[PDB]
């Protein structure tokens, strides 16, 4: 699975979670098994303006 | 207040929703003890002390 978010919302991608992005856009389930990899994309994904 | 005299509000005879505020850009820490923070809509308390 695939997706950009802020890099304060990284800690919603967890089992059982909660909070917007875990609520209503990416729910895992409680007994997920797997790794979530994260990064920073600044460099990338931002435009000026 | 300067913490050693640290201010107090008593909260009573009233609601609130809790939800909102773990969620909100407003803080930079949300934490909690004894109770888990997606709980705190579905009860109530004799008190609380903010």
């Amino acid at each position: 699975d695939s997706f950009v978010i802020r890099g304060d919302e990284v800690r919603q991608i967890a089992p059982g979670q909660t909070g917007n992005i875990a609520d209503y856009n990416y729910k895992l389930p409680d007994d997920f098994t797997g790794c979530v990899i994260a990064w920073n994309s600044n460099n990338l994904d931002s435009k000026v303006g | 207040a300067s913490v050693y005299a640290w201010n107090r509000k008593r909260i009573s005879n009233c609601v609130a929703d809790y939800s909102v505020l773990y969620n909100s850009a407003s803080f930079s820490t949300f934490k909690c003890y004894g109770v888990s923070p997606t709980k705190l809509n579905d009860l109530c308390f004799t008190n609380v002390y903010a």
